[PDB]
């Protein structure tokens, strides 16, 4: 059952829960919460306002759409502006946040957490 | 390090390895 | 306000395309045709017309000689494109072209002087402040909603291939056939010339594409075909001329499109369409074939034939090795695609910082488009 | 009284609010 | 019954409408008002009139008649007109304005609007 990924497994599905009440906090200022953090993650609004609520400086309008490419737009948005703010990402892309990887989009958490307090 | 950093980030408490008493005859995947 | 509506343009060789950035539909359609009358015309005050432009000339179509600007996506004259662009502008959508930017369409491959002339006539004359320029099939993999697939777009001007991967496109596997429906059309005439019914003139050609239009499709398996229609008189239609004339097209309903497949009916040595999508599709590397093959993407009015898609997947999956998925994807809409994704691509707001401004074409003259576009 | 006010320039983009462009059906199409 | 030809013509009527009552401010003057676009320009004698008044300079009187012929000369007096004042007309033809098609009087007017500012 492959012990490395088990061991992993029983790590994220802690950390997951962790990173949920942590981010749902600070979200509930603004009328929102996430039930899931990896398909709410996927539309990038969720994302955006919570970078509203940490930074206190606006970022661009969002996209009104539906489409994935406008998903792959309000990610990038909210991507450039960690960038702005002097935050290191490797490997880091939209693409990523939109398919919603696992680990990928936890390291994105925990990179916030680590930069902002 | 809100929380504190141990309780943020799920760090093992426990290890693992002390018990178990010999590497050699150790599986991963049973197959 | 800010952010004005930018107006986009698809031309081709059939029918012109505009409409705003933000409608899901064009609102102009009409057909690129610039009609002169031959006769000379005898009523004093009559009024007196140069040229026609558009549906009226379509209209009276007795009295005109209907000449294309557009030959296999090359624009031969130019002043029938300054009246197409002029009649587009002023009385198809009634707006000032100096106040919106433009978006245009054109083929991959073309001669390198006609997005220069573009970019001159779009600067100099009509005074727009921005303009853009891109690829067609680029355009209906937008319109498909995916980001990883091949499209195959066949107009009235040519047919071409591109794969993209990823958002990544791969100019080495690009194709050009340079089979269309005007051919088809010529081809058509030439096997209605075996049942005793003649077109000639250049007016009768638009009755023999109305005729291809609406009385073919094509064979599943050609050579059946061929051997049902010898063998009784189910397989035909009957067709009534402008003046009251009947036709009756038989057999030839499923010969017309069988030479977008054996191109040796029009005495061409080139591949298939189905051979060409196959080798586009070879030419990329070895892990992307995967993908490539289940997100086959058609575009283009000249693929609005019935029953193109189940005899382009039934070709290809013989062409394929066997344990792949090979699906083909038609939208029923996809004579418009090229413009509906076009018009995503003026909504998006990256956009705004590649449209080409007027003041870099002051600097750099009509060149830049080279280094803008694509 | 002005451009904005004499062309009637739709302020509503209906692309946006489509979530599948591919499957839209502008005719019957037989 | 089409979706290209329903965003056309809910275009057409608000264009229509506008062009209608701007038309009507410079024709207050005169005694004419015009109720619909599309009649009242067939016969072409208003729109001499509206010509006239715009440039503020004399035209050809119009010729007398109920025939078709009659009305075909008054619009192409009137384009003929507009053609020396330098203006560029693109498909236009006195028996386009005669038989009545929308799109090639609307963009007639438009044209007009737009120059003789
Ligand atoms: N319903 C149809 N069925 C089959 N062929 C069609 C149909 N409608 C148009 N065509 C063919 O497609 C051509 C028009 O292609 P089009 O999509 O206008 O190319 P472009 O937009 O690049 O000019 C016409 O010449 C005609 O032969």
């Amino acid at each position: 059952r492959s012990r490395i990924k088990a061991l992993a497994d029983e790590r994220e599905v802690v950390q997951k829960k962790t990173f949920t009440k942590w981010v749902n906090s600070h979200l509930a200022r603004v009328s929102c919460r996430i039930t899931d953090l990896y398909k709410d993650l996927r539309d990038g609004r969720m994302l955006i306002k919570l970078l509203e609520v940490l930074s206190g400086e606006m970022l661009p309008k969002p996209t009104k759409g539906k489409m994935r490419i406008h998903c792959l737009e309000n990610v990038d948005k909210a991507l450039q502006f960690l960038k702005e703010q002097r935050v290191h990402l490797e490997n880091m892309g939209s693409h990523d946040i939109v398919d919603g990887n696992h680990r990928l989009v936890l390291g994105l958490i925990w990179t916030i957490i680590l930069r902002f307090q | 390090q809100v929380l504190g950093y141990k309780d943020l980030a799920a760090i093992p408490k426990d290890k693992a390895i002390l018990d178990i008493e010999r590497p050699d005859l150790m599986i991963y995947e049973p197959h | 306000d800010d952010d004005i509506a930018a107006l986009v343009v698809d031309n081709g060789s059939g029918m012109c395309k505009a409409g705003f950035a933000g409608d899901d539909a064009p609102r102009a359609v009409f057909p690129s045709i610039v009609g002169r009358p031959r006769h000379q015309g005898v009523m004093v005050g009559m009024g007196q017309k140069d040229s026609y432009v558009g549906d009226e000339a379509q209209s009276k179509r007795g009295i005109l000689t209907l000449k294309y600007p557009i030959e296999h996506g090359i624009v031969t004259n130019w002043d029938d494109m300054e009246k197409i662009w002029h009649h587009t502008f002023y009385n198809e959508l009634r707006v000032a072209p100096e106040e919106h930017p433009v978006l245009l369409t054109e083929a991959p491959l073309n001669p390198k002087a006609n997005r220069e002339k573009m970019t001159q006539i779009m600067f100099e004359t009509f005074n727009t402040p921005a303009m853009y320029v891109a690829i067609q099939a680029v355009l209906s993999l937008y319109a498909s909603g995916r980001t990883t697939g091949i499209v195959m777009d066949s107009g009235d001007g040519v047919t071409h291939t591109v794969p993209i991967y990823e958002g990544y496109a791969l100019p080495h596997a690009i194709l050009r056939l340079d089979l269309a429906g005007r051919d088809l059309t010529d081809y058509l005439m030439k096997i209605l010339t075996e049942r005793g019914y003649s077109f000639t003139t250049t007016a009768e050609r638009e009755i023999v594409r109305d005729i291809k239009e609406k009385l073919c499709y094509v064979a599943l398996d050609f050579e059946q075909e061929m051997a049902t229609a010898a063998s009784s008189s189910s397989l035909e239609k009957s067709y009534e001329l402008p003046d009251g004339q009947v036709i009756t097209i038989g057999n030839e309903r499923f010969r017309c499109p069988e030479a977008l497949f054996q191109p040796s009916f029009l005495g061409m040595e080139s591949c298939g369409i189905h051979e060409t999508t196959f080798n586009s599709i070879m030419k990329c590397d070895v892990d992307i074939r995967k993908d490539l093959y289940a997100n086959t993407v058609l575009s283009g009015g000249t693929t609005m034939y019935p029953g193109i898609a189940d005899r382009m997947q039934k070709e290809i999956t013989a062409l394929a090795p066997s344990t792949m998925k090979i699906k083909i994807i038609a939208p029923p809409e996809r004579k418009y695609s090229v413009w509906i994704g076009g018009s995503i691509l003026a909504s998006l707001s990256t956009f705004q910082q590649m449209w080409i401004s007027k003041q870099e074409y002051d600097e750099s003259g009509p060149s830049i488009v080279h280094r803008k576009c694509f | 009284l002005g451009y904005k006010d004499l062309a009637a320039i739709p302020k509503d983009k209906a692309i946006l609010d489509i979530e599948r462009p591919d499957l839209m059906i502008y005719e019957p199409h037989f």
